[PDB]
RNA sequence: UGUAAGUGCACAAGGGAGCUUGACUGCGAGACGGACAUGUCGAGCAGGGACGAAAGUCGGGACUAGUGAUCCGGCACCUCUG
RNA sequence: AACCAUAGACUCGGCGAAAUUGCACUACGAGUAAAGAUGCUCGUUACGCGCGGCAGGACGAAAAGACCCCGGGACCUUCACU
RNA sequence: CCUGCAUCCGGUGAAGCCGCCGAGUGAUCGAGUGGUGGAGGGUGUGGGAGUGAGAAUGCAGGCAUGAGUAGCGAUUAGGCAAGUGAGAACCUUGCCCGCCGAAAGACCAAGGGUUCCUGGGCCAGGCCAGUCCGCCCAGGGUGAGUCGGGACCUAAGGCGAGGC
RNA sequence: CGGGGGAUAAGCUCCGUGCGUCGAGAGGGAAACAGCCCAGAUCGCCGGCUAAGGCCCCUAAGCGUGUGCUAAGUGGAAAAGG
RNA sequence: AUCAAACUCCGUGAUAGCUGGUUCUCCCCGAAAUGCAUUUAGGUGCAGCGUCGCAUGUUUCUUGCCGGAGGUAGAGCUACUG
RNA sequence: AGAGCCCGGUACGUGAAAACCCGACGUCUGUCUUGAUGGUGUUCCCGAGUAGCAGCGGGCCCGUGGAAUCUGCUGUGAAUCUGCCGGGACCACCCGGUAAGCCUGAAUACUUCCCAGUGACCGAUAGCGGAUUAGUACCGUGAGGGAAUGGUGAAAAGUACCCCGGGAGGGGAGUGAAAGAGUACCUGAAACCGUGCGCUUACAAUCCGUCAGAGCCCUCGACGUGUCGUGGGGUGAUGGCGUGCCUUUUGAAGAAUGAGCCUGCGAGUCAGGGACAUGUCGCGAGGUUAACCCGGGUGGGGUAGCCGCAGCGAAAGCGAGUCUGAAUAGGGCGUAUCCACACAAGAGUGUGUGGUGUAGUGGUGUGUUCUGGACCCGAAGCGGAGUGAUCUACCCAUGGCCAGGGUGAA
RNA sequence: AGGCGUCUGGGGGGAACGCGGGGAAGUGAAACAUCUCAGUACCCGUAGGAAGAGAAAACAAAAUGUGAUUCCGUGAGUAGUG
């Protein structure tokens, strides 16, 4: 019975080409009014998922 | 136990019977019912590569030519009339150790079925030598013909 | 396949009971039972083989001191005057040789006498 | 432990997969150097032979090493630089 | 000294006066504490501005509270796809 | 409250029963501790083995406490939902 | 324990069991010795285990105490002479006494199937012993034109050709 | 040890302590007594030297030495006060 | 012989954040009852605390000296509020 | 009592009255040759309540969402070759096909039965519930549940005969190798109950042992009557020490639970080219085969497939670079790693040239993990299908039953 | 319509395998309505030794491609869906 994979981790997850972790970053999609400008740019952009959780995500993305 | 006869319903009431307090007749603690992990029908076929076999086969032979254990014989006995007593003396005059192999062509018959009753002695086909059969027995005798396509057939 | 626990364990419990022979009541003929006091048996020699040490040295001293208040000298200056003098014998030594050589006994108290200092009351 | 986790709070990937993809494979101009010595013609058949791309795959080719010898290219697609290193290599290079 | 307390402000951040919307865009070398994601500051570059002759300051409010992930959907624009 | 008879309880003859059961040549006064000790410290008493009687203790036997709470069922009621 | 390979032991006694004597730092060992037995085993090196018990108010089989203790299943109660036989208060004969008698008696239907008689014995059973038995063995035994049913008729109800 | 809740009560509860121990720790010491004092168990020895505490007998070691207090079994249960 | 939903075969080895049990040996090393979060408090994820290996290996720790900012213990009031 | 040459038979040969089925060889049945071949313009045909459309439901990955296709029901309802339907709404252009009628073997799935074979599968608490009276006895009025019971020896030669006795039972003498084989019959352990022998105890406060320890008794040596010895054994008068086992507990010898004893039975395994990690063997910029064929056989073929070989970007794409962006202007990802050489600040490092140059992939041991109940066992309750009103409730048709004595309406 | 006479066929059984319908609840989501369990157990009507299906109103996309049906291995745990 071949391995299932969860659909939401390979989702919201990427590899790059090292085999490093990449996710993207919350609280952005609304409501951002009060937000000033240089917020959303600093919670812009891709990140390295910390290295706490490293092991049970890469379970997850191979299943 | 899921599979055995009977053993359906709760042998008695839960409280206030005052012995053991079970859940079926035929739980595994009782006598007559079924094993934990008892053995199950399976299969022991294994993956091995040609790369490998064939390089196993290769030593095996080489370390009987370096020992000098292979001999050529044209045939073993006159045709068209098997006959085990010539066959035993010729592998007699030829050696004298306990266990021998001999390979004969498909094609031929009567070597075989004159050999065939010899206590140590195997007989097997060119086209089906194993690695096996080669170290079980200590020589190992070759038909000038059969030879001849095995050794075509590998550097082909 | 199929094995059977035939001598495995009747090998252990056959040792165990012959080890075991000797005792009283159930715990010399049931099993295991047994073995319960046969630990106990165990720790117990374990500790007086120890404590057996102190058992003899204060019988030695015992023997010593009555030895020592016949021939009218207290103990603790009989061996004052055995350090002083220098004379590393052993208590064991000194007792068997007071119940067998009473004068040896005497002149060992009466060199010890002669060594022992002026005043035992001195502040030095 | 009951909260909601990792893979449950927080945000999806950004875009699609545009299934229509056209991937091709690389070959390296400096690999091919390496590998033939004497130059000359070069195309699929003997690139597989030699077994530097897949076979039923399509092919393309970089330019990333350096070349010294004469060498004609027949591929599907080309780079700028691979382009102008076998023009100044004294050879020629076409596309089907 | 808008809104509680503390920390501060008598040189002002207290009050008065003239002009004007930087309560911009594209960026960010490095740090702050945190199990996780949330939270905080920042020199300096370019465009085009504001004030001021100049030097110079301005990426909201003397400081610390005035708020809310995920999914789904609406609206404008786009050199994406079809 | 007293007395008398019947069937047991008592000895003799025959057949021959169940619950429980970690162990035993299983005292007590004052203490000591998972706070109430036959089984530990100090001290006092006590020939070995039986039979007929009395039941305070051995937290005596009986049913994984009904009373309480936690978790899970069942039935019931309605302007709780579908 | 079972297995591939190479070896050795065995009706001049192989496997378990019960001792003696010893031995390793452990789970233990003895190609060292004694009794019982009669038919397969050990060492070396590989592969595979249903491969190691004291407790789950565990389960199958056997056996401990209470115990030679309680009871021996009512509201009537036995006694004597003789007989049988090895054994008799409990079996057979005879004579006294008591009890029941709207039953502790005489029968029908339903209900069981050989408990009925003759002949045999008393390792199983009868709450004790049994010559006895509703114990068993072997044989025998059940006679309707008129008694109860069917061949005579019907009810509450069931089946149901067609049909809905 | 320094603190809060409490009646400046609990063998109560809640904190902080490059704090000890028990928990996961035998021996000796205080009669017995896990959380106190000394002291960290590789094994054998009929050998020597010591910490804590003791030296009338139970019970090994001093009815030790020199200078002073006690009349209460104080020694071997506690305060305002007399 | 059991009824706030009878009995038998099956779905069926119904399912438990819950109670119980889990066996032959030796050598080395050796824990926590804390913080954060939780339809969460007797459950569970992460952090700290252990072991084996890999890589840089004294970067760990104690003492002496040197440069550092605090607002307790204490103390004080014509130095501010009482 | 372990047999190639003792017997049954095995290699090999033969072999059938009748019958079976297959295959091949023979009267008979029937279309066509009154008919076939290549061209042309005109008039008719190519499967009816169907296709399509609208509403309500199914199953295709599509869980009404834009909803393609097939299909169930209800209404409406079309055309015949420049006709019609299909290429995930739809339009236009291209491309394929001709539904609304019917048959069609070969490649595949399975064994109640019969024939022939195999077991690194079990050996009487295992093995199918069933090695024997077997789905029997037995339990339940019903559906139904569901038991335990092998080994004498070469043959019975199963102990003539005599004695004690009623028998049961036993002793001699014989059978036989054994009778320590006597139908209760191979090998015979522990709980359990014994008889004989040696030691010890009736003034004693013991989780019943250990360390010392006189006497008595048995034994091995040297020496003599009993006395020592690098001696062993059993008993123990008497002194010191000394709070059971497992669970769960911060905390228990406990008065927190489990254990009557004994012999058996009962527990981290398996399946998948799965995943991670870690050793082991070949190959080496390759490795690697499935399904399937030929071999009584584990062997030989079989390029269909999967991973590294270049990455960035959601994309049109580009490429040792790439995305963001007006910006060579900084940033995010990547060019194995390093040394050397030059340029910058020494804002920690970066920017340009040259080298050695990179290691992955198949089998397999082991720890963990994924899907199957996955360490072992453990309820109140749910649904489907079936069984009961012989007691108990009610009713229906049909009989029987009530001993004696008082009270006195119309 | 119905009624008579005469011929031809059918009423049940069978371990597994097929075809077309009907068709459940325990359990996971630490609950649970959607889902999943599952078109599973069971039932119904059905024949055979096999059955069903079957001769394009089929795919693909500018290749001058395949050419009835069935059954396996890949295509991949990917394009999607919740
Ligand atoms: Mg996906
Ligand atoms: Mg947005
Ligand atoms: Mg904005
Ligand atoms: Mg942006
Ligand atoms: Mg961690
Ligand atoms: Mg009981
Ligand atoms: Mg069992
Ligand atoms: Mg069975
Ligand atoms: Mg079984
Ligand atoms: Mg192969
Ligand atoms: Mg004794
Ligand atoms: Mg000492
Ligand atoms: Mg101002
Ligand atoms: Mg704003
Ligand atoms: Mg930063
Ligand atoms: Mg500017
Ligand atoms: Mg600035
Ligand atoms: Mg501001
Ligand atoms: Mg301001
Ligand atoms: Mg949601
Ligand atoms: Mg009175
Ligand atoms: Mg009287
Ligand atoms: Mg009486
Ligand atoms: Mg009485
Ligand atoms: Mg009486
Ligand atoms: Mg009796
Ligand atoms: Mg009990
Ligand atoms: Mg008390
Ligand atoms: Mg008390
Ligand atoms: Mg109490
Ligand atoms: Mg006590
Ligand atoms: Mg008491
Ligand atoms: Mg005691
Ligand atoms: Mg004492
Ligand atoms: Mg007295
Ligand atoms: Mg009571
Ligand atoms: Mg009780
Ligand atoms: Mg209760
Ligand atoms: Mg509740
Ligand atoms: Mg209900
Ligand atoms: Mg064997
Ligand atoms: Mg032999
Ligand atoms: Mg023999
Ligand atoms: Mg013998
Ligand atoms: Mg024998
Ligand atoms: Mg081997
Ligand atoms: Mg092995
Ligand atoms: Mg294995
Ligand atoms: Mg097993
Ligand atoms: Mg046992
Ligand atoms: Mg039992
Ligand atoms: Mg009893
Ligand atoms: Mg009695
Ligand atoms: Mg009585
Ligand atoms: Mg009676
Ligand atoms: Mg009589
Ligand atoms: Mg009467
Ligand atoms: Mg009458
Ligand atoms: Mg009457
Ligand atoms: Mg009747
Ligand atoms: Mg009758
Ligand atoms: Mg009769
Ligand atoms: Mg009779
Ligand atoms: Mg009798
Ligand atoms: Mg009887
Ligand atoms: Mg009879
Ligand atoms: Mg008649
Ligand atoms: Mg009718
Ligand atoms: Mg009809
Ligand atoms: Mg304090
Ligand atoms: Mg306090
Ligand atoms: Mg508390
Ligand atoms: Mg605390
Ligand atoms: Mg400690
Ligand atoms: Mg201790
Ligand atoms: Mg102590
Ligand atoms: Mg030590
Ligand atoms: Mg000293
Ligand atoms: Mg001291
Ligand atoms: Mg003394
Ligand atoms: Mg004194
Ligand atoms: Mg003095
Ligand atoms: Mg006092
Ligand atoms: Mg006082
Ligand atoms: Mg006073
Ligand atoms: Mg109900
Ligand atoms: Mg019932
Ligand atoms: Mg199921
Ligand atoms: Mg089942
Ligand atoms: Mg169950
Ligand atoms: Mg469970
Ligand atoms: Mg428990
Ligand atoms: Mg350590
Ligand atoms: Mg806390
Ligand atoms: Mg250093
Ligand atoms: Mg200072
Ligand atoms: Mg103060
Ligand atoms: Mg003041
Ligand atoms: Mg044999
Ligand atoms: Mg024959
Ligand atoms: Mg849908
Ligand atoms: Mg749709
Ligand atoms: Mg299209
Ligand atoms: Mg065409
Ligand atoms: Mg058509
Ligand atoms: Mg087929
Ligand atoms: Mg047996
Ligand atoms: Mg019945
Ligand atoms: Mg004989
Ligand atoms: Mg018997
Ligand atoms: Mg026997
Ligand atoms: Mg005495
Ligand atoms: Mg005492
Ligand atoms: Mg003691
Ligand atoms: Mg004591
Ligand atoms: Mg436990
Ligand atoms: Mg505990
Ligand atoms: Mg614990
Ligand atoms: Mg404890
Ligand atoms: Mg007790
Ligand atoms: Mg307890
Ligand atoms: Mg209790
Ligand atoms: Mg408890
Ligand atoms: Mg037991
Ligand atoms: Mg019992
Ligand atoms: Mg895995
Ligand atoms: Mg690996
Ligand atoms: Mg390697
Ligand atoms: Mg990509
Ligand atoms: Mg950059
Ligand atoms: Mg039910
Ligand atoms: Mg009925
Ligand atoms: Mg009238
Ligand atoms: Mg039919
Ligand atoms: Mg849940
Ligand atoms: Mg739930
Ligand atoms: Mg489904
Ligand atoms: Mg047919
Ligand atoms: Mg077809
Ligand atoms: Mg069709
Ligand atoms: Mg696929």
């Amino acid at each position: 019975p071949k391995a299932k994979t969860h659909s939401g981790a390979s989702k919201r997850f990427r590899r790059t080409g090292t085999g490093k972790i990449v996710r993207q970053k919350a609280n952005r999609r609304h409501l951002l009014e009060h937000k000033p400008t240089k917020r959303t740019r600093r919670l812009d952009g891709r990140t390295t998922v910390s290295a706490a959780d490293n092991s049970r995500i890469n379970k997850l993305l191979n299943g | 136990r899921g599979e055995v006869s009977g053993g359906g319903k709760k042998p008695y009431r839960q409280k206030g019977t005052g012995r053991a307090r079970q859940g079926s007749t035929r739980a595994p603690q009782f006598t007559g019912g079924g094993t934990v992990h008892g053995p199950k029908p399976r299969d022991y076929s294994q993956r091995t590569p040609k790369k490998m076999i064939a390089a196993a086969l290769r030593g095996a032979l080489s370390d009987r030519a370096r020992n000098d254990r292979i001999h050529a014989v044209t045939e073993l006995v006159e045709g068209q009339t098997p006959s085990t007593k010539s066959a035993k003396t010729f592998l007699g005059t030829l050696t004298e150790n306990k266990k021998v192999l001999v390979v004969i062509g498909r094609t031929d018959e009567v070597g075989a079925k004159s050999v065939r009753n010899l206590p140590g002695v195997h007989v097997i086909s060119p086209d089906q030598l194993n690695t096996y059969d080669v170290l079980n027995a200590d020589d190992v005798v070759f038909s000038v013909e059969a030879l001849n396509a095995y050794i075509s057939a590998n550097s082909k | 396949a199929r094995v059977k626990r035939a001598l495995n364990a009747q090998k252990k419990r056959r040792t165990v009971l012959k080890a075991s022979k000797g005792y009283r009541g159930q715990r010399s003929r049931l099993y295991r039972k047994a073995k319960e006091q046969q630990l106990h048996s165990l720790t117990y020699a374990y500790r007086d083989r120890r404590a057996r040490k102190g058992e003899f040295r204060k019988l030695w001293i015992s023997r010593i001191n009555a030895a020592a208040r016949a021939n009218d000298i207290t103990y603790n200056r009989l061996i004052q005057g055995l350090k002083a003098a220098g004379v590393e014998v052993d208590r064991k030594n000194l007792a068997e040789l007071a119940v067998s050589d009473p004068a040896a006994f005497t002149a060992l108290v009466d060199v010890a006498r002669a060594a022992l200092p002026e005043d035992v009351n001195a502040p030095s | 432990g009951g909260q909601m986790p990792i893979h449950m709070r927080l945000p999806k990937l950004k875009g699609f997969k545009n299934r229509f993809r056209t991937e091709y494979q690389v070959v390296n101009v400096g690999d091919i150097n390496k590998a033939f010595p004497q130059g000359g013609t070069v195309g699929v058949d003997e690139l597989v032979a030699k077994g530097l791309v897949r076979k039923n795959s399509l092919v393309k080719v970089l330019g990333d090493g350096k070349l010294t010898v004469k060498v004609d290219v027949t591929a599907n697609k080309f780079s700028g630089s691979a382009r102008e290193a076998i023009t100044a290599a004294g050879g020629s290079a076409t596309e089907l």
